[PDB]
């Protein structure tokens, strides 16, 4: 199981999991990209270390985590990946869908927690890229797949 | 989400105008996270609760589960937006002015998130 997980800030501060955005703003924390998340999976610590930024959440289920990567300079261009908790094996998630009938490219966004029927199941916001909309994005960590996709606002 | 009867401009506005956005949970701790995590509604006069979040701009539960923190967001080049008043939903009221971004997203935070409270 996935233990210990840190993000580490370009600066170097070190948010805990579940450390709340309130308790950061309380110890007079600005906004800064996060470069490295680790953790401990049996007796080894694991990482993914990015110099552009990433986003990690650690899966419900404890042995995937949901990492979006950021591709260039700018923190929008991003790449979702699911990372094994080993860190042996990962998966990119499709960022181009089927909406309404149309492949509709787009870039995951950020993450939000719903609830679901399965610790497995993560979720992350996906901006269409023709016209910016939102659409929430469910998927399966435990194959790598998507659940289902929701218009959202 | 707009007003039945009422006109929805299309306006360019200026870099350097600043709006207010609610943000989600998840949203707010991408911000924090150095992401450029903006949603496409905000509002151009301060928010200053989350039952006014709910009922006066209609941000419904079932998009935004926590509406708990509130951006100021800044124009960095002319920007697209539509302009008008929000109309009923589900049973919320509306009846303020809200903005939605159109297109390319040219966005800033400006400061730290704020806390709302609720009501």
């Amino acid at each position: 199981m996935i233990s210990d997980f840190e993000r580490i800030r370009e600066d170097g501060k070190v948010i805990d999991e579940n450390m709340t955005v309130d308790q950061m703003i309380a110890l007079g924390w600005s906004p800064c990209r996060v470069v490295e998340a680790r953790w401990r999976w049996q007796e080894q610590l694991l990482s993914v270390v990015n110099s552009r930024g990433l986003l990690a959440i650690v899966v419900p289920d404890r042995q995937h985590l949901a990492i979006l990567w950021n591709d260039d300079d700018t923190g929008v261009a991003a790449t979702l990946y699911v990372v094994s908790g080993d860190r042996q094996q990962q998966i990119r998630i499709a960022d181009q869908l089927l909406i309404n009938g149309q492949l509709e490219a787009g870039i995951y966004s950020w993450f939000e927690q719903f609830p679901q029927v399965s610790p497995s199941i993560f979720t992350c916001m996906f901006s269409r890229q023709r016209d910016q909309a939102m659409f929430r994005v469910d998927i399966d960590a435990s194959t790598g797949d998507i659940v289902s996709i929701q218009h959202s606002r | 989400a707009w007003l039945e009867g009422t006109q929805v401009k299309t306006e360019i506005v200026p870099p350097g105008r600043q709006y207010q956005m609610v943000v989600a949970k998840g949203q707010a701790e991408a911000i924090m996270q150095g992401k450029p995590a903006f949603g496409g509604f905000a509002a151009p006069e301060p928010i200053p609760s989350q039952a006014y979040a709910r009922d006066k701009l209609v941000i419904l539960d079932r998009f935004k589960t926590d509406v708990s923190h509130v951006i100021t967001v800044e124009t960095t080049a002319p920007q697209k937006i539509h302009s008008g008043i929000t109309g009923p939903l589900e049973n919320y009221k509306g009846g303020v002015q809200q903005v939605e971004f159109v297109g390319d997203r040219n966005l800033k935070i400006v400061g730290t998130p704020g806390v709302l409270p609720v009501e």
